């Protein structure tokens, strides 16, 4: 096993509710939850899953814990619906990871984005050269629609990593009709 | 062989604690545990006087 | 509905909270009068009380 | 067959919802069991009249 701490970055924008990603999108990033509540069931126990949004506020309603039957609970009624702000998701994201249990446990969060982001990019280098300061490998999988090719979250994973912390792995949306599995197998074969 | 003069300083939220746990379960007696910093030999201090909970046997 | 006027109730000392509810007022002397113990007098032992 | 599927994963998420029966309903109940353990073991009971 190994010691980590990922952030379940969910899209609560009303972007997120029609069914070109299969027969709900809300259904699409429940999945998501699902297999990464399962593979962080299936990595070490020790650590620890909580939820957060970037759109229409920052919303906690579990804590970062081992547990994750609770959040399997929180899946139901996410209603998708209000404005997209990932610039604050990365920071409200990390000051949640510094409030942590533990500092053996790494730091190798997810994120999902669905919807067009007023996110500089000299906002999301501030955050990356911070993480680089901070120690933070971040997976975006891009859902949703905000660009058929991210550039703005490829220059996140371009300027977070270099030559040894390469653990920026950004899955970009697939705008037309792409499945429920089909997206997250890939960061289940490599994250 | 040889030991200090004692002393038990308190913090008074203590002793408020004490008074109206004291209050709340006023026709019975109640148990607790004491909380607080073990400095030296001739001084001990309690800074916290947490709730515990109820018996009602014995 | 189990409580009626002149019930006996199980009360606990300490919390004098009604917890039980019993079954009998009775003296044990009254128990003392039940009649457990069958003798054996068929009628033939009785004669002529016809 | 697309509605029978999303009633077949539906019963998992009313499966889901027996669960969280079972949970406040045993968490509860025990909780409250253990409430009545506190109150209910006191076994001197003064009795009295209603």
């Amino acid at each position: 096993m190994v010691l980590e701490s990922t952030m379940v970055c969910v899209d609560n924008s009303e972007y997120m509710r029609n069914g070109d990603f299969l027969p709900t999108r809300l259904q699409a990033q429940q999945d998501a939850v699902n297999i990464v509540c399962h593979s962080k069931t299936r990595s070490n126990p020790e650590n620890n899953v909580g939820l957060i949004t970037l759109a229409n506020d920052c919303e906690v309603l579990t804590t970062l814990t081992p547990d994750t039957g609770r959040i399997l609970s929180k899946l139901h009624t996410v209603q998708p619906k209000g404005k997209i702000t990932f610039c604050t998701g990365i920071r409200v994201a990390h000051l949640a990871l510094k409030h942590r249990q533990g500092k053996n446990h790494k730091m190798r969060i997810i994120a999902f984005v669905g919807s067009p982001v007023e996110d500089n990019e000299k906002d999301l280098v501030k955050l990356a050269k911070r993480l680089k300061k901070e120690k933070v490998n971040v997976d975006i999988i891009n859902f949703g629609e905000e660009e058929v090719n991210t550039e703005k979250l490829t220059a996140f994973v371009n300027t977070l990593n270099g030559k040894d912390g390469t653990g920026s792995h950004l899955v970009t949306v697939p705008p037309g009709p792409s499945l429920a599995d089909a997206l997250i197998s890939s960061p289940i074969l490599a994250g | 062989a040889v030991d200090t003069a004692e002393q038990v300083y308190i913090s008074s939220l203590a002793l408020l604690k004490m008074l109206k746990h004291g209050r709340a379960g006023v026709p019975m007696e109640v148990m607790g545990l004491m909380l607080g910093e073990f400095v030296d030999d001739y001084t001990v201090r309690v800074i916290d006087v947490f709730a515990m909970p109820q018996s009602g046997t014995g | 509905e189990k409580l009626k006027p002149g019930d006996l109730v199980g009360v606990n000392k300490d919390s004098y909270l009604i917890l039980e509810t019993l079954p009998t007022e009775y003296d044990s002397r009254v128990k003392a009068m039940e009649v457990d113990e069958r003798p054996t007098e068929q009628y033939s032992d009785i004669g002529g009380l016809d | 067959r697309t509605r029978l599927l999303d009633s077949e994963i539906k019963i998992m998420k009313s499966e889901v919802l027996r669960v969280t029966h079972e949970l406040q309903a045993m968490k509860d109940k025990i909780k409250e069991n253990s409430e009545k353990i506190k109150v209910n073991k006191t076994l001197p009971y003064l009795v009295s009249n209603v």
